[PDB]
Parts: structure tokens; C-alpha cells; sequence
């Protein structure tokens, strides 16, 4: 799709690239490493989700916790870091 | 012929006490993956228990049919949900094969 | 015969409701995400009750 | 050439989120949390921001992905709170325009 | 457990309810040339193996 639109677009713009993957826990470490290397080689941004932090040493990570609070809900977001 | 069956006279629904809210009808679209998986397992064990209850009267009084279920791609569940599932299966004496 | 048919339908409906309510007790307090309980709601449709 | 990038995703008055801005990564952004945390909600909010066509938006569970569930509900309404809500994307263009 | 060719369909976990797409049921490619066996062992309430 990017290649086809190369004519209509201006010579100075490269379109943004982004994909998703929910339930990433279905992939093992080797597969996720391969996916990461592919995406970075293709300058592809990825937003992945998994109950457990399956990618601790790459990109940015967030952890979400839902709390019942006075008869409603709130999500608390905490950043995570590879090493401490 | 549909009217001739008593079951058709009954309306059956699946309700979940989701969070702070009361009991809501279980809609696949209004739940997360883990919640749907867990509710599915709950209904499956309900079905197994109902089938055993129905079949008991046509079986030897000292026969308890085996109960065994699967769960593929279990990684979609967190530790808490997995522990709850294990507790449920143990309470129901039900064998699990989880991948 | 019609009265007997109606009565037997009613009796079977009551028995099944009781059995389902009994089974429902085991699913009380199941902690799944924000889900805390599961119930099988059984009811008699008006279109068939009448 | 320098390809544009998605800096961040902001969620306003969403189910669970009042006003939360996740700063996206140049390569990979990961979201973790137990079941029902709200990751799928974030994905849905993003895609809604990307393709606001209401006919297309259908948030089926990962289970029954593409299997007709007959719920009659696309699932987006229950993911929003009463009142106004917003879903926005900041993008740095290859022309370095925010 | 259920040795019926009509019902056995080992579609991928993805597309768990989606249409066939292809015609294969995915069982043949899981076997090897020759004679194979799949057996369960059960202990009844009567303790018959
Ligand atoms: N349309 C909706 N109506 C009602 N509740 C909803 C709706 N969408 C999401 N929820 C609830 O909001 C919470 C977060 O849902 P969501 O699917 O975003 O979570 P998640 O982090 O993706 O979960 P999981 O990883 O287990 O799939 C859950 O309690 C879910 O039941
Ligand atoms: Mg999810």
C-alpha cells in the first residue's frame, strides 16, 4: 500500500506505520524476539498486550491495575523498567 | 412441534455479577478475554453436572462418570484466574488439561 | 387430558427450576477479572405461560 | 527519510480511564495487567481514533474472533462513560510537524 | 474420546469458530505413514482398568 501511494504522496513524507497484537502471551520468547527484529527492520511500530510482561527488555512497558473505588472503577497505570 | 417441547417454554440466560454493578446478561462483546473464558468454563461444568444428574437414574448406583476438560492457550488468563479455575475444578473433582 | 398435560408441564418446570437453582450455588463467589459470580437465570416466557 | 511516529495516545472519560495519556514507543509499547485490566479497551479506543466509521467498528472478544455472536451490540457503547469522551493521537510527521 | 470423522475438525486456535476456508480437517497431517494408535486408560469407580 505504501509503495502504490508513493506517487500521489509528496516526496518528503513517509507514512506512519503501526500494528497491534492482543493476547501476545500466545507467542513464546523466540517468536516475540523475531517479531521485534522484523518490526524494527521494517520501522514498524507495535502495540502488544499480554497479562504478563512478555517483553521486559525492549521498548516501553506499562502495567494497568483496575480498582473498585466508591461504587465505580479506576485504572491506575504504572511504568515499568527492565533493570533495578 | 416446537410448542410440544417443555424446554421451549423456558427462557435461559447467563448472568454475571460484574464488579460494582449488579447482575448483567453475559454478552461476549461486553467482557474481556479472561472473563469470557472463565464464564465459558463455568457454563461447561454446569452442563457436565446436569448431564451426570440426568444420566444417573439409568446407570449403576455406584458409577461416577469421569469428568475432564481442556484449556488451550491458557496464557490468556492471569495467575488469579488460573488459581480460581484450579479451585473450581478441585471442588468439582474435575480433571483439567491446560496448555 | 388437557388439564393433566398443563399440570405435568408445570411440575416439570418447577423441578427443573429447583435443580438449576441448586446447581447455581456452586458458582457463587468466582473471581474472574471484575467478574465475581455466575448465574443461570431460568424463567417462564409469558407467551407460553398464558 | 525520517518516518513519522505516533507519540502518544490519550483517553478521556473512558471506562476506567478519566484522563490518561500513554506515551507510545518508537518501536514497541507493551501493556500488561491481569484479566480485565483494560488493555483491549485501549486498543479499541486507538482504532476508534483511527477509523471512526461506526459501521466497521465491532469489538468482538478475542475468542469468537470473526464468529458471529448475535449480540447485536458492537461493544463500543459499554466502553464509554456517560457524558463527553475523547480519543486523540499525537503524530510527529516526517516534516517534523506535531 | 470421540472417533467420528464428521465432527473432528482441528482448525487453528485462531479462527476458532470461523468457516473452514480450506477443505482439510487438519487431522491427516498430524499422523505419520503406517499404523498409529491413540489410547486412554481409565479406572472406574468399580476400579476396573
Ligand atoms: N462494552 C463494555 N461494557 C461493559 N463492560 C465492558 C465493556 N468493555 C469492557 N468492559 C469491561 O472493562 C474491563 C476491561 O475490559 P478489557 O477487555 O478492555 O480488558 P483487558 O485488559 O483487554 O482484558 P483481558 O486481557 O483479560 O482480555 C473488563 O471488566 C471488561 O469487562
Ligand atoms: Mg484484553
Amino acid at each position: 500500500w505504501e509503495e502504490e501511494s508513493r506517487r500521489l504522496r509528496g516526496k518528503d513524507i513517509s507514512p506512519c506505520r503501526l500494528l497491534f497484537l492482543d493476547q501476545a502471551a500466545r507467542l513464546d520468547a523466540k517468536s516475540i524476539a523475531t517479531l521485534f527484529e522484523l518490526c524494527e527492520r521494517l520501522q514498524m511500530q507495535l502495540i502488544i498486550a499480554a497479562p504478563e510482561n512478555i517483553s521486559p527488555e525492549k521498548g516501553t512497558t506499562y502495567k494497568l491495575v483496575r480498582k473498585v473505588f466508591k461504587n465505580h472503577e479506576h485504572v491506575h497505570v504504572v511504568g515499568l523498567r527492565g533493570f533495578g | 412441534e416446537e410448542l410440544l417441547d417443555y424446554r421451549n417454554y423456558l427462557e435461559l440466560d447467563v448472568e454475571v455479577n460484574r464488579g460494582s454493578d449488579g447482575w448483567l446478561k453475559a454478552e461476549s462483546g461486553a467482557l474481556s478475554t479472561g472473563e469470557a473464558i472463565g464464564t465459558g468454563m463455568s457454563i461447561l461444568v454446569m452442563v457436565v453436572q446436569s448431564w451426570e444428574e440426568e444420566s444417573r437414574r439409568l446407570r449403576g448406583k455406584d458409577i461416577s462418570p469421569c469428568r475432564l476438560l481442556f484449556l488451550d492457550q491458557a496464557a490468556r488468563l492471569d495467575a488469579k484466574s488460573i488459581a480460581t479455575l484450579f479451585e473450581l475444578c478441585e471442588r468439582l473433582q474435575m480433571q483439567l488439561i491446560i496448555a | 387430558s388437557s388439564k393433566s398435560v398443563a399440570n405435568i408441564i408445570r411440575k416439570t418446570i418447577q423441578r427443573e427450576q429447583n435443580r438449576i437453582r441448586m446447581l447455581n450455588q456452586g458458582l457463587q463467589a468466582v473471581s474472574f477479572g471484575q467478574v465475581r459470580g455466575v448465574r443461570l437465570n431460568v424463567n417462564v416466557r409469558e407467551s407460553h405461560a398464558i | 527519510i525520517e518516518r513519522g511516529k505516533f507519540r502518544s495516545l490519550t483517553l478521556v472519560n473512558w471506562n476506567g480511564f478519566f484522563a490518561r495519556t500513554f506515551d507510545l514507543d518508537e518501536l514497541v509499547t507493551t501493556l500488561s495487567g491481569g484479566n480485565g485490566a483494560g488493555k483491549s479497551t485501549t486498543m479499541a479506543a486507538f482504532v476508534t481514533a483511527l477509523i471512526p466509521d461506526l459501521t466497521l467498528l465491532h469489538f468482538r472478544n478475542t475468542t469468537e474472533a470473526g464468529a458471529t455472536s448475535g449480540s447485536r451490540d458492537k461493544g463500543l457503547h459499554g466502553k464509554l462513560r456517560a457524558g463527553v469522551c475523547y480519543s486523540t493521537l499525537d503524530v510527529i510527521n516526517s516534516r517534523h510537524q506535531r
